[PDB]
């Protein structure tokens, strides 16, 4: 016993948009909790949100949730369950006008060049809705919404271990989750943070690619804890490449330009969204929007320029002012990253890596699943996991542009309505011995005291060029097949690395470090499930199987681990909700 | 070419006074890249230098530094920007507050006086909405300026009232904030925050230098700022 | 590092390292000038006391502006007065409202302040001659 | 209500600074009128100029002024740069005890003209 | 605090106004009692009757105490007619600036007699 | 913030108390030391010693130093023995007119030499 | 009783180094006898007013506690004209001390730093 | 008891039953000189006044500072000023941090007080007479 341990009745590893949601909503019902951080919460991935939230509001236009329900099924190409999409939309409305409360600077209706209405939240347009629900501050939306429930943290007192870095998960005798270990960046010291409910709120992870829209910080950790420790990982090969990022940068420039009325054109002046989906034009789905552009740039017929092959997003048609009240932020991003002002010329775009679907699978509750025997649905004592490293099976195939946020605050608010009973659902949980968790600590040991071994830089770089290639939008069995391979290489390749900075006052290298662990187990399980899926649906593209296997493929892949043993694979399914709603074609 | 930097280090632990080392980069000579860019190739290069950052695209607030004397924001700090033959590319940490490690600040009284000011909403609930608050473009548009603020604490790292009275003072980042929900239409305690900030440090010790708008990565005013609070200050308590 | 309980954080604050605007150079001036006006007007009261005290009096003060040593004092004095006095005008105007509290528009105040100072301090040394 | 400060807060400071810069301006103004007017000074011409009701008012309207303007500048300055406390309240007493003298020194050199 | 008013608070300026009506009723009835006493003022009667120490010190202490009692009363007024911001403060700089000079011209007055 | 006391709060009261005492007591070293080396006060030492600016200005300073030193402690054994308040405030008031008229007859007495 | 804002919480107990701890010793021990306030004419004078030599050592023993973290807040409300300066330095409290605690010398250190706090 | 409403508790407040150190002696003659000096200056500024307002002026103070009942007078105010400018000097020494706020170190402040007093009250008299 020589390891300090913080009791708490939570653990939330992670203080972004759910995170902070559910924090804040633990904390309401009189429970003990802690929230982690590997950065400053308000440096969290979520400022980076431009779009909005998308929620059926009624603000802009007569509406109902279940067009919201819809239009997402269709969205996600029916993979996505209707008893969470349900809920999420539902339970929609008012989560939103909540944070409206807290102070949220929302943007609203009235007088305008040709608009007007009283003081409600203002809703733009956004792809894969009929019309406009996406409520949004300006271009800033996600900036408004984490300083807001950071300011409400703020105030409603919440424990906040500001930079501190998540281990690796501790494992109960009985197989169970009780906390985790983790490091302070600041001072260096280890520490066990034992819970009777940990939630993983560690984000997503595109950063297991060469260009992204994510920041550096977006390393998978959430993932490979939930892995290294036995915790199932569904729809691992579903991946969102945001139809337009800046070329060259990876830098996003929001959907809400096409939904205020951007153009996505051709060199030949054409609109070849209005060709390839002919009535929902630039408004079409992301999967469906994202080829088409990076198709024209197989045929070899995609503009350049400094920049790359790309595809212009022509905005300057709209007003100045209309780009300046309604999406100041991409004016800035343009002329910096971009070196093109948006007033008077198109944006370098390109489909990069964005938003990533699958992770871990967890029901509406927030509790964490795994499978049975039989390959039954097994709830995980103590692990619970709310936002995008979740996979409540919301998103599907193709997560619906503006719903991430939506799901944020929804699923990381009912977590917190529903921890107390959880907690009870699954009666105590015993301690856990010095050897439970010595075993979360290898990890670390083995970064300080591999000295001499092979430099993390190119194992990371590697890890990323092959991610890209044989991942990327389009991808075949044999490509998987290969890099499948190089991966296993790389993988053990890994297990040599050094760590050169081996102080204790803010090492930025050992944290760097780590994150590639995450990197890695990450990429991996993404390949094993791309491979796999013999279909073509959504984000998943296969040149092999141009169709979506509708008997054979209508389910969620779980990849199955055992900590650093050998692999597997699987299958999930879900359609039963209360309206009901059936397959069917995908044409937007 | 080749670049030329001078850095500022400091490991508590192994160094028992700050320094500056050398570094090079041959960087492509192709197009220019961010100082962020330019400190992760010397990331590479030597593992033992730290610094923070993230977002990478301006809007996290975390690569707050002093790049030439000149606070700034490294993600977007074009080399262009700091490139001079001869001389090096000086790169030091925020002045003012204590130095954890090489170029990270322990940005302990930033924050402080950032809640000294309460950064939420304070309604009295008196006159419930039906759904959201009542707020005309007009008065939201108060906002604009004020809810951007990044708390990269660039503007109070470069404010000399700030360096002698961190901890009375409340700085340009907070200021911006008090004003941030005195002018909001749904805070209804805006005479309680106006009684709170009348003693001669928290709003007067701006003597208007203005280093803070000099710097500001997302081009806010917090003097502006300032001189309206300290408006509200007079028309109520004179 | 106190008495059994070691260590304490540098800070940067090498201020030949920072990089300080013009509206900078105008504020801090405008106090150093401040705090030499205060020691100014005891010269002054000094000056004025042998100035009325009785004609011998009057003479002795006229002597002692004779020196030039004098003359350059009584000059700065009259010039820090004058720096102090415009700039303080300057505060006030921002203050009320004629002035914007922009950035630019607070360097071309600064400027247009200096000018004014330089030719008030002009004018101070055509006196004190 | 910091005991060493003249004013009873922030906003006291900072109008009776404000209105005893615009005195102080006036009077000042007004002494440059005169020996703009001058050139070679008679001490006839001098003391008739201190003789005249309306200088001396003015003249300590003005010291009573500069106490009230100086005390809260000078106490300003202190509060930034002297850190240690024994040091800065000696400082402002020298300083006060010295703003008062100004003024009655002033009473004294009017009169006995 | 009000930054405008003289007073502390309210209890201040209620009891530093009665106090100086109270001086101020006495060197009253007293300026009475003289005149009532006169009829014919000779400039020998007149110039003795300020001469002496008494007649000076009270018409000092007087002009001191209108300036702590109109104060506080025209800053009451002020309070209630004048609205805008601006026009008040400029009002009380010019009422107290009169005040000040309503004593100091007292003592210009007095010891030049 | 008691409105019979000076000070705004306990630490402006014990602030003043101790800075007047300082300046009373040079002054006080300062008028014995004259007085020790006299014996014989002749009329021309007398009234050349208060002809002197410094000995005008110092009385001066120290009258005003009384007033604000002596308000302070007379208004403390007050607030301690003298419980009914209608009695009291009177007192305050026949003190603090005591100190201001022993002042303002300062000035008197001093200008008249 | 101690006020901690509880920013910061310790895993197991508070961080207190004995040479902080040592700071207590003379103030913890009060038995609330009564006997210094009992002989103190200023507290026969405002027993309501002053707060008297065993509340101003109770006042100081969570002033320097490294555990209490409202020590400025403490140090505001204790700033009027009696609750401490109404202590003339007379003495009978040292003076009569069954426990032999030092009330005066207490005091004279919370005006300590209310001096640094206010002036 | 007020009116139909009776009984008040007794108090133990006999001054002659209670025991004072010292140090509280010390302390209540300081505030009794207090409230002497402040008479003193009254009816010094009005000697003061006597004495410079002319010839016929000085005599007539310098004759009634001859009276033996007028230098007994004179000379118990030199003293009780002395006195309350010591033990201030004393209280002062104890403020900042020139005397330990021990109870013997007290005892012993206050003996060396009352001691420099009489030494001072002794020249007072030589100066009176
Ligand atoms: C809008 C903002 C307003 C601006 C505010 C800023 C004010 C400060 C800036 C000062 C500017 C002064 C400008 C003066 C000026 O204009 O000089 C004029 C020159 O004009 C030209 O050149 C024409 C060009 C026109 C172009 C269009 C007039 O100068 P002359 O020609 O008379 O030259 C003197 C001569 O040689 C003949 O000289 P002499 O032989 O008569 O000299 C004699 C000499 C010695 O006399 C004595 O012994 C008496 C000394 C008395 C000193 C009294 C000091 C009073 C202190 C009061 C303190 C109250 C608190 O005399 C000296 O050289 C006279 C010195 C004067 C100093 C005056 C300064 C007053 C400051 C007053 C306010 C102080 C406030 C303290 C807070
Ligand atoms: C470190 C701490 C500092 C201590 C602070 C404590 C101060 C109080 C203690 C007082 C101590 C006084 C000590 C005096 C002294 O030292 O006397 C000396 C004696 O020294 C020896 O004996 C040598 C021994 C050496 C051994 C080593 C000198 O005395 P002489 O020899 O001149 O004797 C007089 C002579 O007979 C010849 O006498 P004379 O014939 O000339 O007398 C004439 C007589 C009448 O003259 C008049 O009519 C004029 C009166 C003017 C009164 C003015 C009062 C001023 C009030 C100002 C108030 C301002 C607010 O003169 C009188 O006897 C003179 C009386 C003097 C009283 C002086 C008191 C001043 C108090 C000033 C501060 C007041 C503060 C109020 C808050
Ligand atoms: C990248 C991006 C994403 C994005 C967007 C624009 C950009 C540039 N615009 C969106 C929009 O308009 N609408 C929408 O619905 N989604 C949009 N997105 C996606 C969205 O930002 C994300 O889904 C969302 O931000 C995810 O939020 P979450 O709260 O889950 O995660 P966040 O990303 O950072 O925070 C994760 C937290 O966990 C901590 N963490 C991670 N690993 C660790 C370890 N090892 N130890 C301790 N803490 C860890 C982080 O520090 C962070 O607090
Ligand atoms: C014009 C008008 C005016 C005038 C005349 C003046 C005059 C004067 N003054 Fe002033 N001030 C002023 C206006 C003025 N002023 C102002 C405005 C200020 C402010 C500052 C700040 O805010 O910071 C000052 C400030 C101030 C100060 C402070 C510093 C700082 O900055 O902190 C001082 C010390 C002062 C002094 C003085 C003197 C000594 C004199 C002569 C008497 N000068
Ligand atoms: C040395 C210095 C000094 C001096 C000179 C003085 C001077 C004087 N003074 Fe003072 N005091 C003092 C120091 C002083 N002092 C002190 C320290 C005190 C305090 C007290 C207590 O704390 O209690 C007093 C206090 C006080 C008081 C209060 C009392 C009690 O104890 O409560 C009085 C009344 C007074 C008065 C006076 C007078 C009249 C005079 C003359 C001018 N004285
Ligand atoms: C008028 O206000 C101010 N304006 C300033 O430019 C300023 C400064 O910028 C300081 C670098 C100048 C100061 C006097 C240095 Cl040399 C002492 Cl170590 C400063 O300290 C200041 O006081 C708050
Ligand atoms: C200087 O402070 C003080 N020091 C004291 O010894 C003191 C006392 O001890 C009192 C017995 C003396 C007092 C004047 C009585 Cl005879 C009136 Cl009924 C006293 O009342 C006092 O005032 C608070
Ligand atoms: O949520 C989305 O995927 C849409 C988005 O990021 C944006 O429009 O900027
Ligand atoms: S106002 Fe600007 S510089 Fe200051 S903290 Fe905010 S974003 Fe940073
Ligand atoms: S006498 Fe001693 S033990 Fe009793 S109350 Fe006073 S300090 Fe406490
Ligand atoms: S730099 Fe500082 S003084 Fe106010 S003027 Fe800007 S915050
Ligand atoms: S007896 Fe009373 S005055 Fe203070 S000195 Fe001791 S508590
Ligand atoms: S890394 Fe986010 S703003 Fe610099």
């Amino acid at each position: 016993m020589k390891l300090p341990v913080r009791e708490f009745d939570a653990v939330v590893i992670g203080a972004g948009g759910a995170g902070m949601r559910a924090a804040l909503q633990i904390s309401q019902s009189g429970q003990t909790c802690a929230l982690l951080s590997k950065v400053f919460p308000t440096r969290s991935h979520t400022v980076s949100a431009q779009g909005g939230i998308t929620v059926a509001l009624g603000n802009t236009h007569e509406d109902n949730w279940e067009w919201h329900m819809y239009d997402t099924v269709k969205g996600s190409d029916y993979i996505g369950d209707q008893d969470a999409i349900e809920y999420m939309c539902k339970t929609g409305p008012e989560a939103i006008l909540e944070l409206e409360h807290m102070g949220l600077p929302f943007s609203r209706l009235d007088d305008g060049r040709i608009y007007q209405r009283p003081f409600g939240g203002q809703s733009k347009n956004f792809g894969g809705e009929q019309a406009a629900r996406t409520a949004a501050a300006a271009d800033r939306t996600g900036h408004a919404l984490l300083h807001t429930l950071y300011q409400q943290n703020l105030k409603n007192h919440t424990t906040i271990f500001s930079e501190w870095y998540a281990l690796d998960l501790v494992k109960n005798q009985d197989g169970a989750v009780v906390g985790c270990t983790a490091l302070c960046i600041e001072t260096g010291e280890v520490v066990y943070f034992k819970a009777r409910a940990t939630v993983l709120a560690t984000g997503g992870a595109g950063r297991i690619y060469q260009s992204t829209t994510n920041a550096h910080i977006n390393t998978g950790d959430g993932v490979g804890m939930a892995i290294r420790a036995g915790v199932p990982v569904q729809d691992m090969e579903m991946w969102q490449f945001h139809p337009t990022g800046i070329a060259g940068a990876g830098v996003l420039v929001t959907e809400g330009c096409r939904g205020e009325g951007g153009y996505l054109l051709n060199k030949h002046g054409e609109r070849f969204m209005e060709r390839y989906a002919p009535n929902a034009k630039d408004l079409a789905g992301r999967d469906v929007v994202a080829r088409s552009i990076m198709i024209e740039i197989r045929e070899g017929r995609g503009c350049d320029g400094p920049w790359g092959p790309h595809a212009k997003l022509k905005l300057d048609h709209l007003g100045k002012e209309v780009l300046e009240s309604r999406l100041p932020g991409i004016l800035e991003l343009s002329r910096t990253f971009a070196h093109v002002d948006p007033v008077k010329e198109p944006i370098p775009v390109i489909p990069t890596c964005h938003y990533m679907m699958g992770g871990i699978p967890t029901k509406v509750t927030g509790q964490a699943l795994t499978v049975n025997e039989k390959g039954e649905d097994v709830v995980v004592p103590g692990l619970f996991a709310v936002g995008e490293i979740a996979c409540v099976s919301v998103h599907g195939a193709n997560r619906l542009g503006g719903n991430s946020l939506l799901d944020l605050v929804v699923f990381g608010r009912a977590a917190g309505l529903h921890l107390q009973e959880s907690i009870a659902e699954q009666g105590a949980l015993r301690d856990a011995s010095e050897s439970d968790v010595e075993a979360s600590l290898d990890r670390l040991n083995r970064w300080n005291n591999n000295r001499n071994g092979e430099d993390p830089v190119a194992i990371r770089k590697a890890l990323q060029e092959c991610m890209q290639h044989n991942f990327s939008v389009f991808r075949e069995g044999d490509a998987m097949a290969k890099g499948l391979e190089q991966l296993k290489v790389i993988r053990e390749r890994l297990k040599n690395a050094r760590l050169d900075d081996t102080s204790s006052e803010f090492n930025t290298q050992r944290v760097e470090c780590l994150e590639l662990d995450n990197l890695m187990e990450t990429a991996y399980a993404t390949a094993v499930s791309a491979n796999f899926r013999t279909e073509s649906r959504g984000a998943h593209s296969r040149f092999d199987f141009p169709d979506r296997d509708d008997e054979n493929w209508l389910c969620h892949s779980l990849y199955l681990p055992e900590s650093e043993s050998m692999t597997r694979r699987s299958v999930n399914m879900e359609p039963k909700l209360r309206p009901a709603f059936p397959p069917k074609i995908r044409t937007y | 070419m080749r670049l030329e930097f001078s850095i500022y280090r400091y490991n508590p632990d192994v160094d028992d006074a700050p320094r500056m080392q050398d570094y090079t980069l041959e960087a492509d000579e192709g197009r220019d890249m961010m100082l962020l860019d330019a400190l992760i190739q010397l990331k590479e290069k030597d593992p033992s230098l730290s610094f923070r950052r993230s977002c990478r695209e301006g809007v996290c607030g975390s690569d707050g530094l002093n790049m030439n004397g000149k606070n700034g924001l490294a993600c977007i700090t074009p080399i262009s920007a700091l490139n001079q033959p001869g001389k090096k590319i000086v790169i030091r940490p925020l002045p003012g507050l204590p130095v954890i490690r090489d170029l990270v600040v322990d940005m302990g009284q930033f924050y402080a006086q950032y809640e000294k000011i309460k950064p939420y909403l304070l309604n009295n609930g008196q006159n419930p909405p039906a759904r959201e608050h009542l707020q005309m473009p007009e008065q939201r548009e108060k906002l604009d300026g004020l809810y951007e603020c990044i708390l990269c604490a660039c503007c109070s790292t470069s404010c000399p009232s700030f360096w002698w009275n961190p901890d009375k003072f409340i700085g340009p980042a907070g200021l911006l904030a008090a004003y941030r929900f005195l002018i909001d239409s749904r805070d209804t305690e805006t005479d309680s925050r106006l009684d709170g900030l009348s003693d001669a440090f928290s709003v007067f010790r701006c003597h208007s230098i203005m280093n803070c708008v000099s710097v500001c990565p997302k081009g806010l005013n917090p003097t502006r700022a300032i001189g309206h609070i300290k408006s509200m200050l007079l028309q109520r308590n004179a | 590092m106190i008495r059994n309980v070691k260590k304490q954080r540098p800070v940067n604050l090498d201020l030949q390292t920072i990089r300080f605007p013009i509206t900078a150079i105008a504020s801090i001036l405008h106090r150093v000038s401040g705090v030499i006006t205060f020691v100014a007007v005891g010269i002054l009261l000094w000056l004025l006391g042998t100035s009325l005290s009785s004609p011998e009096g009057f003479e002795q003060a006229s002597a002692i502006m004779g020196s030039f040593f004098v003359k350059f004092i009584m000059w700065g004095i009259l010039t820090a007065l004058a720096y102090h006095v415009v700039v303080g005008i300057r505060h006030m105007m921002m203050d009320f409202g004629y002035l914007e509290e922009t950035f630019e528009a607070g360097k071309r105040s600064a400027k247009i302040s200096f000018v004014i100072t330089v030719v008030l301090s002009l004018l101070a040394g055509v006196l004190v001659w | 209500s910091n005991a060493s400060a003249l004013g009873r807060n922030g906003v006291h400071d900072f109008i009776l600074v404000r209105a005893t810069a615009i005195v102080l301006t006036l009077y000042i103004i007004y002494m440059v009128g005169f020996f703009a007017t001058s050139g070679e000074l008679t001490y006839e011409v001098w003391i008739g100029f201190f003789a005249s009701a309306f200088t001396k008012v003015f003249t300590l309207l003005a010291l009573f002024s500069i106490l009230i303007h100086a005390w809260i500048g000078m106490w300003q300055v202190l509060t930034d740069y002297v850190k240690p406390l024994a040091l800065r309240l000696m400082l402002q007493l020298v300083i006060v005890v010295a703003l008062v003298v100004y003024v009655i020194y002033g009473f004294v050199v009017v009169w006995g003209v």
